[PDB]
């Protein structure tokens, strides 16, 4: 819907894949760089969505 | 010999991030000859005049030249602290230099437009440890640390880009973001000229 939900999205998908796999690190890694694109961008929502992407994963 | 600016004059011009330079030694410029293809809209310089620019003897005369639309024009300056000068192009401080923008007529057909312009708004490392952002600024005479994560051309305004450090780089992240800039009917170009003068042979100096 907009660059930094594209972008945050990837970024998400990706750290699925590592939390499968046992990569805990790379999760941790690939959720705070999603968190501070969220931020950087001032997009309330989308910061929400990591939240409900976290707790369900 | 004469100095051969026509590598300029041939192919799509870069964006200003991946500013292509010509650097010239032990020849004769005719500046003229090479301004007279364009239409010039702003000719400024810092320690020289553009007088002066076109008619002293250099140890050496630098040329960067790149795609750049005249309505950034404030943002490409000596005196400016945008994302221009802080994340894609900074000029000596220490030499004279002298900042050109053009417009490419439309009979100049050897230099062709790319899509947009574009340029970098955020060049950053994330610190993982800290939690913190630290902007990585460019250097004079260097390409932003960001032009490997960064397309030629950026695809949307306010896209994002990363690369994934090692442990043995610091680890984190190295985070971008681009901007663009609608194309003009006619392509506009920047030109940034570096001379020295030097304690050897002033081998660089203009055609009689
Ligand atoms: C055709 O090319 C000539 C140069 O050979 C262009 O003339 C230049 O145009 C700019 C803008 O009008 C001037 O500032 C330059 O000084 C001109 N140069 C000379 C030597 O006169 C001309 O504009 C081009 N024509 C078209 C239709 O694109
Ligand atoms: C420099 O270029 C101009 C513009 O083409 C030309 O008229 C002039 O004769 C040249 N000067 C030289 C070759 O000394």
């Amino acid at each position: 819907g907009s660059p930094v939900k594209r972008f945050v999205r990837e970024v998400l998908e990706e750290a699925e894949e590592a939390y499968e796999k046992g990569d805990r690190r790379q999760f941790e890694e690939l959720l705070w760089l999603a968190e501070w694109a969220a931020r950087d961008a001032n997009d309330e929502e989308l910061e929400e969505e990591i939240r409900e992407f976290e707790k369900e994963v | 010999t004469e100095c051969d600016f026509s590598p300029l004059l041939s192919g799509t011009p870069p964006q200003v991030y991946n500013f292509k330079r010509l650097v010239f030694t032990n020849c004769n410029y005719n500046l003229t000859k090479l301004l007279s293809l364009f239409s010039v809209n702003d000719f400024t310089c810092s320690q020289i005049s553009p007088a002066a620019i076109a008619s002293n003897c250099y140890s050496s005369l630098i040329l960067d030249y790149f795609s750049y639309p005249l309505s950034m024009k404030s943002d490409l300056s000596v005196s400016s602290a945008g994302p221009i000068s802080q994340f894609n192009y900074k000029q000596s401080f220490s030499n004279p230099t002298c900042l050109i923008l053009a417009t490419v007529p439309h009979n100049l057909t050897t230099i062709t437009k790319p899509l947009k312009y574009s340029y970098i708004n955020k060049c950053s490392r994330l610190l993982s440890d800290d939690r913190t952002e630290v902007p990585q600024l460019v250097n004079a005479n260097q390409y932003s640390p960001c032009v490997s994560i960064v397309p030629s051309t950026v695809w949307e305004d306010g896209d994002y880009y990363r690369k994934q450090l090692s442990p043995l780089e610091g680890g984190g992240w190295l985070v971008a973001s681009g901007s663009t800039v609608a194309m003009t009917e006619q392509l506009q170009m920047g030109f940034g000229i570096t001379v020295q003068y030097g304690t050897d042979t002033n081998s660089v100096c203009p055609k009689l």
